[PDB]
């Protein structure tokens, strides 16, 4: 299963231009275009290698649309302000979330549509794709203007359309990078922070895709008691890392196992000091 | 509403001295959009310096990724100096070698 | 692809 | 309900030409398109209300659009040439129907020409039936003629008593060349024979032909004209 | 992309039933238009589909119909009125692709009188004042009629609306090019 969503962000800034408008577009878990409003380019810029098989046309049609979608936005801040009577000279947020999940078959599976003011639910498409949910009275009445118009259906025709019609164009064409999953490196290392109590930390590095179960068993037992987690963190070049920490008394070291679980790996390993 | 964001600072390979490896300060979880990041070498701070595009997961959180290429040493220290709304001052959290 | 996108 | 400045308009090759788009209120979109003679139209650039979304990549950066205070926008193009000549057209959307409705304005269509050696303004005459129609018919069938114009862009009329009528009027599709050279067109208005056996009627013809250009002969200028000719009843 | 028009030249008589053809790339499901343009002014919206309901009834009595299975939106008009004389597109928006449209190939039609009684003359009309020109008018004679020195013009229809009376025309010894009957 794989899948493709486009976020963006639009920040208002009183008396210092234009707002900023930021739009990124992600494969599952690789980001291959973006779009910045402040740029000198103003063109959907690629992020990926593969994407960059596609036409000057292509190009042409994905900077019209995103650059409507900024005007369209910044039109959307000014309404915002009006609907819940806001400082016009105040600074806030607008976000948006939509795409589509493919299968195995690169069947449709699933769509969303959510957007969002100052980090809460605005509106959102429902998962029959031709109705709405208003957080509150405000988006009621964007509500009834996308009900009004048959702005459901559109986005339904998208969504299990040019969602996922160019969503298979878009693996098929970087099925060297995007279809393969890189195993991860695991090691395991020592920390001692007294002479009778030490720190065994669980390593696991260059996996992907990121997501991936870390369990520290003690005794065949799992345990969360002075345990570590940070979360699943980008290196950059494609991979992730995550490690988990546990402080154990000194000389039970060797009771202590690590399991990690992830999709590259065929069997999840046991890791033991 | 506000989100405290969340620091990591880590190296992309595992730190071997004397050989070329990138350090990666991830801010995560936070909000609003507007903040400062920046990369310190030994107090100082580093001019070369990309992030990643600006984007957000599913609880609306932005999250964004620092990066510049680097030599570490024995002795030399790096760390990663945020300065956000949420925080009453700019919070640095100091790299582990073997975090 | 990109979609269109509409106003409130 | 789109409006378009100017509907037809000539240059010479290698000199700026410019064009003005009126869409309709509270329309939040512009489109531009370029149809050729007897051909599909193409797609030029397209505006929301502030900017030049896209271009049609294939014309050049000699073609120059622009929606400035997002009321109107202009069209300009820079170092005609002949393969530029067609009909420009103006459309306006809401961007907030799904349907997404464009609404064209009468269009503006451009002719190139290497020099302006070809313009001549037409005569216009009206003729009156012959009694052997009306003794064996019990109607009346007038003739208008346009004689010697050029080009091809005209804009005929028939108008009783200062009213214009559609009824009973027929006129050709298109013009023909005189010299397969100017151009001649034909028209013509039906009436009853009571309507033309009153000597009150009034009859014209009313031919409109498509300032700051230059006019280098000893004649009058061809410039945009209104050429008519009447005529009254008869017992 | 990629629309087509298979009908691109109709000529029928007035009356008759009226079916243009519009087909898309198969795959999409894109904003529908039929614009009908006269040779002098712009295009005119006549019907328009994305909506939800198949079947769709437009101005001037054109309708159409959507077939997905088929991917086609074809024109129809029950009965054709001798004034629909005018190239015909469908224009079509890929949503994916941006919101301009892409324009058909162009289908021109004409419709000629279903002519009830024939009664074909010639009659010179008087000259003006200030002209030199005799003219001669060939009216009232039957559609099928064929019209052939160094003008003679192609053949009009007029319509009466007051009396339902409806008759063709020409504008120009004059006729003997032509082929015309006996009578």
């Amino acid at each position: 299963s794989h899948s493709m969503r486009y976020f963006s962000t639009s920040v208002s800034r009183p008396g210092r231009g234009e707002p900023r408008f930021i739009a990124v577009g992600y494969v599952d878990d690789t980001q291959f275009v973006r779009f910045d409003s402040d740029a000198a380019s103003q063109r959907m810029e690629p992020r990926a290698p593969w994407i960059e098989q596609e036409g000057p046309e292509y190009w042409d049609e994905e900077t019209g649309k995103v650059k409507a979608h900024s005007q369209t936005d910044r039109e959307n801040l000014r309404i915002a302000l009006r609907y819940y009577n806001q400082s016009e000279a105040g600074s806030h947020t607008l976000q948006m979330m939509f795409g589509c999940d493919v299968g195995s078959d690169g069947r449709f599976l699933r769509g969303y549509h959510q957007y969002a003011y100052d980090g809460k639910d605005y509106i959102a498409l429902k998962e029959d794709l031709r109705s709405w949910t208003a957080a509150d009275m405000a988006a009621q009445i964007t509500k009834r203007k996308w009900e009004a118009a048959h702005v459901a259906e559109q986005q339904r025709a998208y969504l299990e359309g040019t969602c996922v019609d160019g969503l298979r164009r878009y693996l098929e064409n970087g099925k060297e990078t995007l279809q393969r999953t890189d195993p991860p490196k695991t090691h395991m290392t020592h920390h001692p922070i007294s002479d009778h109590e030490a720190t065994l930390r669980c390593w696991a590095l260059g996996f992907y895709p990121a997501e991936i179960t870390l369990t520290w068993q003690r005794d065949g037992e799992d345990q969360t008691q002075d345990t570590e987690l940070v979360e699943t963190r980008p290196a950059g070049d494609g991979t992730f890392q995550k490690w988990a920490a546990v402080v154990v008394p000194s000389g039970e070291e060797q009771r202590y196992t690590c399991h990690v679980q992830h999709e590259g790996l065929p069997k999840p390993l046991t890791l033991r000091w | 509403i506000q989100r405290t964001p969340k620091i990591q600072v880590y190296s992309r390979h595992p730190a071997e001295n004397g050989k070329s490896n990138f350090l990666n300060c991830y801010v995560s979880g936070f909000h609003p959009s507007d903040i400062e990041v920046d990369l310190l070498k030994n107090g100082e701070r580093i001019e070369k310096v990309e992030h990643s595009d600006l984007s957000f997961s599913k609880d609306w959180s932005f999250y964004l990724l620092y990066y510049t290429e680097f030599t570490p040493t024995e002795k030399d220290e790096y760390a990663c100096r945020v300065n956000h709304v949420t925080l009453s001052q700019p919070k640095i959290v100091k790299w582990d070698r073997d975090m | 692809r990109y979609p269109l996108t509409f106003g409130w | 309900g789109v409006s378009q400045d100017p509907r037809h308009k000539i240059t010479k090759r290698g000199q700026n030409v410019t064009f003005r788009c009126d869409p309709i209120s509270e329309h939040n979109r512009l489109y531009w398109y370029r149809q050729t003679l007897g051909q599909g139209p193409e797609f030029l650039t397209y505006f929301q209300n502030e900017a030049q979304l896209e271009k049609s990549r294939l014309l050049s950066d000699r073609f120059s659009a622009e929606r400035p205070k997002g009321s109107f926008s202009t069209l300009e193009i820079q170092r005609t040439e002949q393969g530029d000549s067609a009909m420009y057209l103006c459309a306006s959307s809401d961007r907030d129907r799904v349907p997404e409705t464009q609404y064209f304005g009468p269009g503006t269509r451009l002719l190139v020409l290497e020099d302006l050696k070809n313009v001549f303004p037409p005569e216009v005459a009206v003729f009156e039936p012959s009694e052997a129609e009306i003794s064996h018919t019990q109607k009346a069938t007038l003739v208008c003629l346009a004689t010697g114009f050029y080009p091809d862009h005209v804009e005929l009329s028939w108008w009783v008593n200062g009213k214009e009528v559609h009824s009973g009027v027929c006129t050709d599709p298109q013009p023909l060349k005189e010299q397969p050279s100017r151009y001649a067109l034909s028209s013509r208005l039906r009436v009853s024979a009571t309507f033309w056996q009153n000597p009150r009627n009034h009859f014209r013809c009313q031919v409109q032909f498509y300032e700051n250009d230059e006019w280098t002969q000893d004649r009058a200028k061809p410039v945009t004209q209104i050429v008519s000719a009447e005529a009254w009843g008869r017992a | 992309q990629s629309v087509t028009q298979p009908d691109i030249h109709i000529t029928v008589s007035e009356g008759a039933s009226l079916e243009l053809r519009c087909n898309y790339s198969y795959g999409a499901t894109p904003y529908l238009f039929w614009y009908v343009q006269s040779p002098g002014q712009g295009l005119q919206l006549l019907l328009k589909y994305f909506s939800g309901d198949t079947l769709v009834q437009g101005i001037k009595g054109f309708e159409a119909e959507f077939k997905r299975s088929q991917s086609s939106f074809n024109l129809r008009k029950p009965s054709v009125h001798w004034s629909d004389a005018a190239e015909y597109f469908c224009a079509v928006g890929f949503t994916g692709g941006g919101n301009k449209l892409t324009f058909g190939t162009g289908t021109q039609l004409k419709v000629e009188l279903n002519i009830q009684n024939p009664d074909p003359a010639v009659y010179q009309l008087r000259d003006s004042k200030s002209s030199d020109k005799s003219v001669c008018l060939f009216t009232d004679f039957d559609s099928q009629t064929n019209v052939s020195d160094s003008y003679i013009t192609d053949k009009c229809v007029l319509d009466m609306r007051s009396m339902d009376f409806k008759s063709n025309s020409a504008v120009a010894n004059a006729f003997n090019n032509s082929i015309i009957p006996e009578d």
